[PDB]
């Protein structure tokens, strides 16, 4: 499932903003 | 035609601020630290006590030096004139600021429910009419803040607080910016980045719209539209120009993301003859009373759990630092008009 697809991946956390 | 002339006193009351801001209006040891709320690049965000008023605030706290080396000075210098010209009820307050040798401090209201971001985890994904409630919040700050000719740039949950009314805080101006034409700068989260951003291109207040359309869907959905373990494969994602929806979203929801999630800036919503009202009178908004969000007396989906003054319960714990203050001004004239 994409659900899972994502609960799976990197970037669940907090995400930061590009400098 | 009243909205119209509600963001004409809106414009009258921001530009005195704007052409004449406040600066230096307390200093640290009017506080007592307490815990930090948050972190990022520049810089973290932390509880704090006024000792004068008893009152809780969130104090964020940038190092001068590495504003500097990550070449955000203007960026900072954007963020905090516009944060203190500004007024709507879903924008985060800004109370106090002021600098010393080392750091730049941006005291805001504290808002305990914690961030959107925490809430939508946890829970999964929210239904549609929870994420409906949130999204006419800031469709009608974006109407607010563009009104200003300012483009906010960072749209994301993480970025918004919900207060004890249930009701969004946008905080975090950043990457804000009051500008008439186009502007050039990459900055904004991955995930939430329009195509022209990506690609370089001259861009414009539509690029909210756009991240709008990405937070709609990541409330209702519970992952993003463009995910990948790396920016880069986002970015492809982005510009490739697909989106797929989950399976129950409503054919309403569906028709709205496709009309803000839209390459085609002639025909992105929000960026139209009818500017904001295109999303406002959108059928997935057809149950939304536009005034009484505003007001703030439409019956919030969720009420934070509240334990008290200062608790921070809401919130993940950080690694906490210290707040050295060196005995030396660095980068004075670049942060003269902080
Ligand atoms: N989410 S946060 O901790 O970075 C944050 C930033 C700015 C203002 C805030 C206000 N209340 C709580 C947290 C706040």
């Amino acid at each position: 499932t994409t659900y899972a697809d994502f609960i799976a991946s990197g970037r669940t956390g907090r995400r930061n903003a590009i400098h | 035609e009243s909205v119209k002339e509600f963001l004409a006193k809106a414009k009258e009351e921001f530009l005195k601020k704007w052409e004449s801001p406040s600066q230096n209006t307390a200093q640290l040891d009017h506080f007592d630290r307490i815990k930090t709320l948050g972190t990022g690049s520049f810089g973290r965000v932390m509880l704090v006590k006024h000792k004068e008023t008893g009152n809780h605030y969130a104090m964020k706290i940038l190092d001068k030096q590495k504003v500097v080396k990550l070449k955000q000075i203007e960026h900072t210098l954007n963020e905090k004139r516009i944060l203190q010209a500004v007024n709507f009820p879903f924008l985060v307050k800004l109370e106090f600021s002021f600098k010393d040798n080392s750091n730049l401090y941006m005291v805001m209201e504290y808002v305990p429910g914690g961030e959107m971001f925490s809430h939508l985890r946890r829970i999964g994904r929210f239904s549609e009419p929870h994420a409906r409630f949130y999204a006419a919040q800031i469709v009608l700050t974006f109407e607010y803040l563009h009104s200003l000719d300012l483009i906010y740039r960072d749209l994301k949950p993480e970025n918004l607080l919900i207060d004890q009314q249930g009701y969004i805080q946008v905080t975090d101006f950043g990457f804000a910016k009051r500008v008439k034409g186009r502007t050039w700068t990459l900055c904004g989260t991955p995930e939430y980045l329009a195509p022209e951003i990506i690609l370089s291109k001259g861009y414009n207040k539509a690029v909210d719209w756009w991240a709008l359309g990405v937070l709609i869907y990541e409330m209702a959905a519970g992952y993003p539209p463009f995910f990948a373990d790396q920016p880069i494969q986002i970015y492809e994602k982005i510009v490739s120009g697909k989106v797929r929806f989950p399976s129950h979203f409503s054919s309403d929801l569906k028709d709205l993301l496709r009309n803000l999630l839209q390459v085609d800036l002639t025909k992105r919503f929000g960026n139209l003859k009818n500017g904001v009202n295109d999303i406002k009178n959108h059928k997935w908004f057809a149950t939304t009373d536009w005034i009484a969000i505003y007001q703030r007396k439409v019956e919030a989906p969720f009420i934070p759990k509240f334990k008290g003054p200062g608790d921070t319960s809401n919130f993940d714990d950080y690694e906490e630092e210290e707040i050295r203050v060196s005995i030396n001004e660095k980068c004075g004239k670049e942060f003269t008009e902080f």
